[PDB]
């Protein structure tokens, strides 16, 4: 009989959707593959993503108290963006230098 | 006089089920697929899903439907649904079913 | 913040249906259960992208139970949830609360034990049941039982299908009805009483369809639910959770029985010919015509009303509004209470369903209230209850199963006390 | 789920449960091989209701056909879908009765009796979820009344918790088939008013005057009254085996039909029934089939029922339809005639909707009654017994066997206190 | 391995072990040439318990013929499968019993025992680990019961510690072939009571009963009485041969029986047995193979079951199975039917599942019961050795060769307390 | 660090068959015995260039099962010499399995797990398969752990047996055999966790739904439970335990050893998609009655110690969020007199699944071992249907005439009787 072994029913079958064949089916501790909320609410008992470690708020570095948040140096950026701050601030570095270090 | 001759077949449990389990696991959950869980309990019903199996926009909306044609292979069939049965459920859900096998 | 649904019985688990499907809709879930912080208070998010939904069906013949399972909804509710019995009560109270109870009611409780540790800020149990069964009467009225056992300070809201005077389907309802109210009346803390011929005669003359059937009935209570919770589920100009409702609305502990009215009651031919604004739907959500019981208001006096609005609605024209309904004469409030209107307002406007009856407006109103319109409703009942009780038909089946003349004499009793509780509350 | 199991008695039952299985098998779209080759796999949701899976998708009835003639067999047989009975569930004897209510119950049931109940108990202990038997019968002859009766008598000792349908033909004087007719209905009757949860009551007669006069038949023929038979059985255990707006199983109907426990003999019958000629031009409506479902001449009994008042009615409809247009009809033909209904309890009407109906047909609807009319019918059979049992004419065909005389005085007496207390209620 | 020799002894045991040889080699895939054509490795596996390797890939049964008069091994020889035995085991005389149990204990015994004891000897230390010996027999008969008993006494004496079956037929006064058969069965069962570690009781009447009802044959020939009888050896040796999910082999099976150790006559029956017309109608599951298992009609003894109480029971399941169904299954029938059943003892069914079904089946099984019914049948036999002992009819032919009153009188007593034993513990 | 791994009779050397491949899974070693491209050290010792040999012996008294293995495709990975086979079964009795042909195989068996422990170096312990209700496993089973007792002493030695379920079985002398076995796992071994056969159908028939489960389903299912205990030593974890830490903390005093476990997430794929997995949850689900290997009450009884395995994405944060949830429910009671009676742990390597099996891969998962005294009610309810078939004096001929008598049966009954009084007078 084809019931020997499994299930064979489509409410509790063991055969995953045949988009992943493979995936850890529950829900991470970090919840990092989720959309960062447009406005973060007062109480939030679950962290989302690059949230600063424990040894970094404690030791901070100076622009924390300016009021850039940490991520915002780990943000990816683009050539002409970063040009730009360079260029805004003074740097005062030439474009061999500049490609160099991109 | 003897019977004609009977082939041996049958393999013990732990040559089977433990030592095959990646393609003994793939025939039996290939057996039944399309089949809905109220359904699929039938030898025929099992049979005659195989058979079918064996137009990508109406398997969007068979997928979607569910339990409308699972087991088909008189009554014409309309372009949207059968005469002789329509379920109030199906009613009431047609036009999520549409829209969904759209959306895939 | 959430609130948590258990729907007993074929006509509950229906309305379920639509109630599902429309909040679905309204929050974007497609029936496959995912979307392409709101949902939280009805969906909980699992895995990476889908939700789940926090009800339970609940139900003795498998029938409906498995429709629901492998129609189109067939995502949405795992089976985990979908609790189904083996064989139906026969409309017997008796078989559905002591000889099929004890064999589901502890696995309905197992599972909404596990549902209610998932969630964090309970707000309260919405149940959907019809007393006008087996099924739905005394299991229902067994989870009422353990559940306020179980919890006790948790807010409890019953949404409950009464008989129709004239238009009725059944014979031994009026036992049925009677035995449920036994325990409905002191165990439930908010019962909102809805009607089959009352909708029947909003959707004729409003939506002018000469045959209708449960369907378009369902998708109404459904939008009757969904403007209740709306206050909780977005942010409004002066919203309000489950507790004011008890606050409010309960006068005493044993007279809770709110009748409901929603309005515009209204068709996209007719949305394209009337203009809707507050003042007139306030004014169409009071007369008897949009009553969602048949019964009477003008013959009672309202106890206390509470007026929810949806939509493009401004505190200035609903107090204008509500300040015109006082002034009336027509209909007279209690002396006892001088002040009796609680208001509520929210920004997001009714959703339609596709394939639905109703045409999008810019603002709906939502009225639940007070009143003894109840009371005569429950007077012409007991009336028909004895009319049978007095030639002791049906009662051997009840016997048979295990029942007994006792607590039929008791709930007769109980039912008069009730009644005279409103004529003496209502002076 | 929910369990039916059939069992035939006699000749007639033989021929009834034979239609019956063929209108039930292309109901579900199996063919005469057992093997399904329907349209909608609604069909294969609840066919474990009647038939059980053997090999490969063999589906055999869950049916017992039980006789003393092997004529009856062998036609069953020869018939199509004669072959997808179970070769073993053919229990049989040898000797016959011959229209004898003490053979039939007391010789003949020592030796049948015994293997019935052990292939019923195989066949009910192979199911899960028991819902009820299903028995179909006559009361006028000796195999199908008294040796189906001590059968029932017996399954309801084994299985006490368990549902059980009725099915009986009835005699009438004008259609007189045997001359013991009343010999045998009362005492089947006096064992039915107590063992049987309910009995539906057929009658020959009524067939006739149905098919002359709505259906204008030519020659009705013993298959087309059978035919209406087994449509009335599908009819009402429609339910189970679909979905609909408001189910109503075979408990649900008991508990509403019957008010009192000795009050379970009901009269059947079905709509539409349009004449070949009138079909094309006739409407398909809600107050179409009330009207017919209302016909006091479209009942299946020689038991007019204006002549009495209504305890109790159901209508089982199947199709698309309204569920407001049906209540308001049954509210309508209910305050309209307020003479025929029973003052004591309001609202004596209960109504169910299947969606699914029958293959061929739009709307349908099983009309079952609980009324007092049938008094008139057992008072009628009760004067026929009295008369003959004066001078104990044929009396000593019955007492050569095993029977006295107290057990005539016994059914006389619960015939004649049954009638009285319908004419109490009435 | 574990070793199995077999012994044939008299007409109907010769017979009965030339249908299971040959069911056998066909389960092992070896010709009649003697020569190996099996397909699956499964095979090769356990062939040493039942032959032995020659040259050359001729395979030859471990079998020992024994008998007295040449048409009984002229016909094994002349029939397919005869010349794959060994000559030398064909130890063979010449007189002939005579269906006289003095004769073939006493006089023909003394001149072929030492023959058969040296000859069974051989073949017992030819392999390396006797697990038992298989001797199959009558019980009315002359040859193979005093003979027959003779040679289980000296094997009892030679090898004390091994397992012994012994499949023995019982006769019936229905059917009487001779008319010494309760003299001849009295001595037979008063040795075997005392030197036999355990019987398997069959007899020709429940076999013709079962090809009438449930085979539904019409020549129910010797060919198939020993083809049924050869098919239930093959279940009960099948787990020695083919690995399981649970293992039982035959000293287990003995230890979970037997209680007591007089108690060792089992009662077996085999499934499943079906029609050539019913096996299409019929299913093929665990519950479907314990209803027939677990039948009164399916037995191969002329005892009811249900006349007293079952001690204990094993049930062999060959196939790919549920031991969870195996085990409720069991549960099951046990709790429904528990006055049947001993008190004293919980749990009183042993069941055991193989992974390999007999060729062609899907899923098979052997029922082995321990129950205090048979004594019922040794009462019958009893009263007929009594009624002709009171005037020593036919006995002079006993006691002119050395045969004494004395014997008879403690087979006698044998039986009584036997009998007594029984009824103390039902 | 390293544990090896005796497998005696049917029921042991099947969960060894389902045990080594899931550890194999886990270990990224192909049948064969190589790895292509430390922590196998527990089990695996590599021999020689490219080979890792398990450190296990299958030794029963039959043969079938053993040349079944044999004559698998495990063939490269034991070779034939740890795969102990007799010639005869014990046949279900306990006298013979322990008097007549145990007395010929165990020297053997002595002689080879000698020089299994001489190639070890770290020896943490033994452990042991076996169910009591047979006649191998009871026998030679007491036997060996008697020897092996004698041998070393002070080596931890964990008993995973199975007991006969209440109202399922197969056997008819199994509660013989069982106390039997009992009179000597009382008083050998340290620390014995306890299953039963259908306590786990009714989980695979409540969680995993399969109506038709067969042996291969709890196999693997005890297995991954054997996974679970054994992952501490295999890989580092946050808060990591030998098994030393089991010996002291789960013991109060010297005779109680008898351990529940559980298992969670015990689900299917869909179903875990489903539902919303973290580790409140998980830690209610590793409480109820409805997920413990073994049959018993727990509400009837007072909890004693318990302990807590984690595998995979788990935080101490959580879980000690989640302890003391427990500890304020009231509806599970512990003793007074331990205050403290919670032990948790926590490792970084989440569960690997076997493809064909039942199971989905899931980020995290929770192993209990845990006292109580419903096993003390277990024991009473063999004791009972012991005594029945004991007043009749049924079966114990056949023991007799294998050598042994009256005397240890009164004796093992007694023990019993005095088990189930310590039971009742440590709950107080
Ligand atoms: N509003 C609404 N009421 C319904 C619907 N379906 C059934 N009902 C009501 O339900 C009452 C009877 O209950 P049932 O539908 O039989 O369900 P139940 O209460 O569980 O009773 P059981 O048949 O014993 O299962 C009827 O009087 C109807 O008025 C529906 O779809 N919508
Ligand atoms: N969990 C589990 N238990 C088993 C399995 N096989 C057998 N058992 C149990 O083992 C008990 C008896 O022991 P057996 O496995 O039959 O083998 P044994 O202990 O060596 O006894 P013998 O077979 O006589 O040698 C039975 O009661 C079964 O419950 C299995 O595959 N899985
Ligand atoms: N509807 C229907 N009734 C039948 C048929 N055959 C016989 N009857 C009725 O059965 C009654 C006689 O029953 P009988 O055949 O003697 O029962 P028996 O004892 O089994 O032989 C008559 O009144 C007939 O009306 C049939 O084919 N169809
Ligand atoms: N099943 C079966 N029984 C047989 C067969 N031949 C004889 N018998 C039985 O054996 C009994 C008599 O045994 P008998 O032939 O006298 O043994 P003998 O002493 O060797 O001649 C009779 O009661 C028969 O029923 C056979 O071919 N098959
Ligand atoms: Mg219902
Ligand atoms: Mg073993």
């Amino acid at each position: 009989d084809a019931d020997l072994g499994k299930s064979l029913r489509e409410g509790y079958r063991n055969q995953p959707k045949p988009g992943d064949e493979g995936r850890a089916f529950g829900v991470p501790t970090i919840r990092t593959d989720v959309r960062l909320p447009r406005l973060r609410s007062v109480a939030n008992a679950c962290n989302y993503g690059n949230e600063p470690d424990a040894g970094q708020v404690l030791r901070p570095p100076r622009a924390a108290d300016l009021g850039i948040s940490d991520e915002a140096f780990v943000a990816l950026r683009p050539k002409s963006e970063l040009r730009q701050l360079v260029d805004e601030a003074g740097l005062a570095l030439s474009d061999a230098d500049f490609e160099a270090a991109w | 006089v003897l019977p004609p001759h009977t082939a041996f077949t049958a393999t013990t449990t732990y040559r089977a089920e433990t030592l095959n389990a990646e393609p003994n696991t793939a025939a039996i959950l290939d057996r039944s697929q399309g089949l809905a869980s109220t359904l699929v309990g039938y030898e025929a019903a099992r049979q005659a899903g195989e058979v079918r199996r064996s137009d990508p926009r109406a398997r969007a909306e068979d997928t979607a439907r569910g339990i409308g044609t699972q087991t088909v292979l008189t009554v014409p069939t309309k372009y949207g649904e059968l005469p002789g049965y329509q379920t109030t459920y199906g009613a009431a859900t047609d036009k999520m079913a549409r829209m969904q096998a759209d959306n895939e | 913040r959430e609130v948590i649904s258990i729907h007993i019985g074929q006509a509950g688990i229906q309305v379920g249906n639509a109630c599902w499907e429309l909040y679905c809709l309204e929050h974007g879930i497609q029936p496959d259960g995912q979307m392409p912080d709101a949902f939280n208070t009805f969906f909980s998010e699992t895995g990476a992208g889908k939700h789940v939904p926090r009800c339970i069906f609940l139900d003795l013949e498998p029938t409906v139970v498995d429709e629901v399972r492998t129609g189109t909804y067939r995502q949405l509710f795992h089976p985990e949830q979908l609790i189904s019995g083996k064989e139906d009560a026969a409309n017997n109270f008796a078989r559905g609360h002591y000889t099929i109870g004890k064999e589901i009611v502890d696995l309905a409780l197992d599972r909404i034990r596990k549902l209610a540790d998932n969630c964090t800020g309970l707000q309260g149990f919405l149940v959907f049941n019809a007393v006008g069964g087996g099924t739905g009467s005394g299991l229902g009225s067994l989870l009422l039982e353990r559940l306020s056992v179980d919890y006790g300070k948790k807010s409890k809201l019953g949404f409950t299908v009464y008989p129709s005077p004239q238009v009725s389907t059944a014979v031994v309802e009026p036992y049925n009805s009677v035995l449920s109210t036994h325990s409905l009346l002191e165990h439930t803390d908010v019962a909102v009483m809805l009607d089959n011929e009352a909708i029947y005669d909003i959707c004729r003359r409003s939506l002018d369809i000469e045959r209708p059937t449960y369907t378009n009935l369902n998708r109404l209570i459904a939008q009757v639910i969904s403007s209740l919770t709306a206050s909780l589920r977005f942010d409004g100009a002066l919203n309000v959770d489950i507790t004011e409702f008890q606050t409010n609305l309960v006068p005493y502990p044993r007279i809770h029985f709110m009748l409901s009215s929603y309005a515009p009651i209204i068709s996209a031919e007719k949305a394209y010919h009337e203009q809707l604004s507050v003042a007139e739907i306030t004014n169409a959500a009071f007369e008897p015509a949009s009553m969602m019981v048949k019964c009477d208001p003008r013959h009672g006096k309202y106890m206390a009303c509470c007026l929810m609005y949806r939509g493009d609605v401004v505190p200035k024209d609903v107090n204008a509004s509500v300040a015109t309904i006082k002034t009336k004469r027509t209909i007279q409030f209690v002396d006892w209470c001088p002040t009796g209107f609680k208001c509520g307002i929210n920004y997001q406007p009714p959703t339609v369903v596709p394939g639905g009856d109703l045409a999008k407006v810019q603002r709906a109103v939502c009225m639940i209230s007070n009143s003894t319109a109840i009371g005569e409703i429950f007077s012409r009942l007991d009336h028909k209850f004895d009319l049978m009780y007095a030639k002791r038909a049906f009662v051997h089946w009840y016997v048979g199963e295990g029942m007994e003349e006792g607590e039929f004499s008791e709930a007769r009793e109980d039912l008069a006390a009730l009644e005279k509780d409103f004529e003496e509350v209502g002076a | 789920m929910r369990e039916i199991v059939h069992i035939q008695g006699g000749q007639c039952g033989n021929q009834i449960g034979a239609k019956f299985w063929e209108v039930v098998s292309d109901e579900h779209g199996i063919d005469p091989t057992g093997t399904y080759h329907g349209d909608s796999d609604l069909q294969l949701e609840r066919i474990n209701v009647y038939f059980n899976e053997a090999t490969g998708g063999r589906y055999v009835p869950r049916a017992i056909l039980m006789d003393l003639e092997p004529g009856t067999m062998d036609s069953v047989r020869s018939g199509p879908y004669g072959q997808i009975f179970r070769p073993d569930n053919f229990v049989f004897g040898q000797t016959g009765a011959g229209n004898n209510w003490a053979k039939g119950h007391y010789t003949e049931g020592a030796e049948l009796i015994d293997s019935v109940l052990d292939v019923v108990r195989k066949e009910a202990e192979s199911c899960d979820c028991l819902q009820g038997f299903q028995v179909c019968h006559s009361l006028g002859g000796g195999t199908g009344s008294g040796m189906g009766t001590l059968l029932i008598s017996k399954i309801r000792e084994e299985y006490p918790d368990r549902m059980m349908l009725t099915f009986s033909v009835v005699p009438s004087p004008k259609v007189s088939d045997t001359v013991v007719e009343p010999y045998n209905a009362t005492l089947s009757v006096h064992q039915l008013v107590e063992n049987a949860d309910e009995c539906m009551v057929l009658d020959n007669e009524a067939l006739y005057d149905i098919c002359f006069r709505t259906l204008k038949l030519t020659t009705p023929t013993f298959g087309d009254l059978n035919h209406l038979i087994s449509a009335v059985m599908s009819g009402i255990t429609c339910c189970l085996r679909f979905p609909g707006q408001l189910n109503a199983d075979l408990r649900k109907l008991a508990v509403n039909l019957i008010p009192f426990p000795r009050l379970h003999f009901f009269m059947v019958g079905f709509t539409p029934l349009t004449s070949r000629g009138s079909q094309q031009y006739r409407a398909l409506t809600v107050p179409e089939l009330t009207q017919q479902m209302w016909d006091a001449k479209n009942m299946m009994c020689a038991a007019d029922p204006r002549h009495g008042r209504y305890l109790t009615a159901s209508a089982l409809f199947r199709g698309r339809m309204s569920t407001k247009e049906v209540d308001e009809q049954m509210l309508n033909v209910q305050n309209k005639n307020s003479s025929y209904f029973v003052e004591w309890i309001p609202n004596n009407v209960k109504s169910s909707v299947c969606d699914i109906p029958p293959k061929g047909l739009k709307m349908s609807a099983t009309f079952i009654g609980n009324s007092t009319a049938i008094q008139e019918m057992f008072k009628r059979v009760s004067e026929q017994f009295t008369a003959m049992f004066r001078r104990k004419a044929f009396l000593h065909w019955y007492t050569g066997e095993g029977m006295d005389e107290m057990e005539f005085t016994e059914a006389e007496s619960n015939m004649n206190d049954l009638v009285s207390e319908y004419q109490q209620y009435q």
